[PDB]
DNA sequence: CTAGTTGATCTCATATCAGGAGAAGGAGCAGAGCG
DNA sequence: CGCTCTGCTCCTTCTCCCATCCTCTCGATGGCTATGAGATCAACTAG
């Protein structure tokens, strides 16, 4: 379960740079590796790579 | 009427029209239909593969072989640019097939789901686009299709694309692919195509890679240990005979005597970098960005795009006689200047190809700076007006140079009136450049066509061309003959962030690399021990 | 109603040191039945 | 007569917690891959 935006608000700094929450960065890592694992299982990858 | 072994009465008044290889292809297709397996009509372009398919399906319908009294509902998934052609072909060969197109243009004028239902209810011949297979992948696959023909089935070359999954969601045993090249880059595409036509024959893609792809490429390098090359040869032989009865591929060598073919010559010009372009390239290959690429902290892809932009023209990467895209700042544009001037003095007609549309626009601005008349067609032109431009180029001579990228238009748009062709920059896929050169030099080409590939020596472009040749060699080894003289080095081929421009004292890297130029249990055992000693 | 043009929108390619305190597991083992 | 089944002790992880409230300064934080073609569709722009 990925929480809503209220639990991880993207606070705007003095300028326009929108800083993301720690939860959002972590979910970014999770989605990155999840997509990476999904393609590695779908396409050519070694068993140790998938592991 | 010609009759086959089990009884497949292909009509005489169609069968007589086919050529010998076409009749062989119909025989092969019907052998597949008896075995209830699929195949790949891997015959290269121009031989005529739609004629074989309509002839075979027409014979299967008239012969009333049976499930289904004769031929049932079949779906043909082809690119949009050829859909109407397909229906016309049916209507001229075998009229009584109720052929119907699924498209916004179409002819149904009602709900498309009703079209699928009605066509299946009449055992019709239904043509779609790959996008409609992807979008209605749940809807279109409910009406018990009897045949699935993926024309230009190399759209399935990626085992990850949603089109591949939607196309592999069909249930019939009958899967035919009409592709001019089953594989284009590497064996991922061969595996995907074979997973389509015959789900179980080649193993799961991990198994397939670990058994075939890695050993073959490891034996495709000239610094490989002898054991590696021998294993690569053996594994290539195993893949070849495994795919032998399901990939029918014929070249223009055996069938050449039947049809004419004007001679084609090809050169690879090595265009030295201009000193400003050379300085920019050296600054990029010395800047911290490529260092971070070598550290793996940044995506190498952006560096690749940047170096390709630099070799095309500095104004792409960097951003009177000093306006945007001045042709004097890139050596390839110098050579294009010379070739265009000479060819215009010769009265010939030119195709100008480039993978980048931005540098295509730069070339347009350059041509406007000159007085050459020209015509442009790219992805930005509306498709409904693509056919006129080509015709206007092909019919007259008052248009000199036609501008393309390698990947615009339907496959093999008829650009026949051109005489010379120049590929401004190489691509990663050998097949797109092969298609670029093939587009000018097709059936019904009147004059000798020559292709000039423009490279910058010692740069990223030379390595792109090396990769293109390497992939072409891999495809050839898999498809025509395993024994092959090894050209390349593993480290030199893969390291592609350096700059060693030639000084003419030493020869270029390409020329340095290409410097030379029942069984009675004993035949069975003999073949086993023969294959095992390798 | 019918094309034709024009944006949006989406898919697919090619790159390689000055804590402590308690709870739970585990291991060595003494010994008791007991077949 | 050797095996099992305890259940005692000694050690080892392992994990949890460490007063409340308030004021102020001061440093760090900034995330950008590209490009192009095919196809669908939905909105205008004429008819």
């Amino acid at each position: 379960p990925v929480p809503p935006l209220s639990v991880r608000p993207a606070v705007v700094m003095q300028g326009s740079a929108r800083n993301q929450d720690d939860l959002t960065h972590k979910l970014a890592d999770i989605v990155k590796i999840n997509n990476q694992l999904r393609r590695n299982e779908q396409n050519g990858a070694a068993a140790h790579v998938i592991a | 009427d010609a009759e086959f072994d089990e009884g497949f009465k292909v009509p005489g008044f169609l069968f007589k029209k086919l050529f010998k290889y076409q009749q062989t292809g119909v025989r092969w297709l019907w052998e597949l239909h008896c075995q209830q397996a699929g195949g790949i009509l891997g015959d290269e372009m121009g031989l005529g593969k739609t004629i074989q398919i309509i002839a075979f399906l027409a014979g299967l319908s008239y012969s009333k072989i049976r499930r289904f009294e004769g031929l049932g509902p079949t779906v043909i998934v082809c690119p949009t640019t050829v859909m109407h052609q397909w229906v016309k072909e049916f209507h001229t060969w075998w009229p009584p097939f109720r052929v119907a197109i699924l498209h916004e243009t179409g002819s149904y004028t009602h709900k498309k789901e009703k079209l699928i239902r009605d066509v299946a209810h009449c055992h019709g011949i239904l043509i779609t686009s790959y996008s409609y297979i992807r979008l209605m992948q749940d809807d279109i696959s409910r009406y018990d299709w009897h045949y699935v023909i993926l024309d230009e089935g190399h759209k399935i070359r990626n085992p990850n694309a949603a089109v591949t999954l939607a196309c592999k969601q069909f249930r019939t045993p009958h899967r035919i692919i009409l592709s001019g090249s089953p594989m284009q880059n590497n064996l991922r595409e061969l595996w995907s195509l074979f997973d389509f036509i015959f789900p179980g024959k080649l193993g799961t893609l991990p198994v397939f890679m670990e058994q075939f792809s890695v050993p073959i490429t490891m034996g495709g390098y000239s610094n490989a240990s002898p054991v590696q090359v021998k294993t690569a040869y053996k594994c290539a032989c195993v893949l070849r005979d495994t795919i032998n009865p399901y990939l029918l591929r014929r070249m223009k060598s055996d069938v050449k005597m039947s049809l004419s073919l004007p001679d084609k010559n090809e050169q690879v010009l090595f265009c030295r970098l201009t000193d400003e372009q050379h300085k920019v390239y050296q600054n990029f290959v010395d800047s911290k960005e490529v260092y971070r690429i070598l550290n793996g902290e940044m995506q190498i892809f952006s560096g690749l795009i940047a170096l390709r932009k630099i070799c095309n023209h500095p104004d792409l990467f960097s951003g009177e006689e000093d306006q945007f895209g001045y042709w004097k700042r890139s050596g390839k544009m110098i050579v294009v200047e010379s070739l265009l001037k000479i060819w215009h003095k010769q009265g010939q007609r030119v195709l100008l190809f480039s993978q980048s549309r931005q540098m295509l626009d730069i070339l347009e601005v350059f041509l406007r700076a000159q007085k050459y008349t020209y015509l442009k067609m790219d992805g930005t032109t509306t498709i409904a007006s693509r056919q006129p431009l080509i015709t206007r180029y092909n019919e007259d001579t008052s248009i000199f140079v036609f501008l393309l990228t390698t990947r615009v238009g339907g496959l093999g748009v008829n650009l026949t009136g051109a005489n010379r062709v120049v590929i401004y920059d190489p691509d990663w896929n050998p097949s797109t450049d092969t298609q670029a050169r093939e587009r000018a030099w097709r059936i019904g080409q009147k004059k000798q066509v020559t292709v000039y590939r423009l490279l910058t020596a010692g740069t990223i472009e030379e390595k792109i061309y090396h990769r293109q040749i390497f992939k072409q060699f891999l495809t050839n080894r898999v498809l025509k003959d395993p024994k092959q003289r090894r050209f390349f080095k593993s480290n030199d081929l893969y390291e592609l962030f350096t700059l060693t421009s030639p000084d003419a004292s030493q020869s270029t890297e390409t020329s340095a690399i290409f410097a030379g130029t029942p069984l009675a249990s004993s035949s069975l055992l003999a073949k086993m021990r023969a294959r095992n000693h390798l």
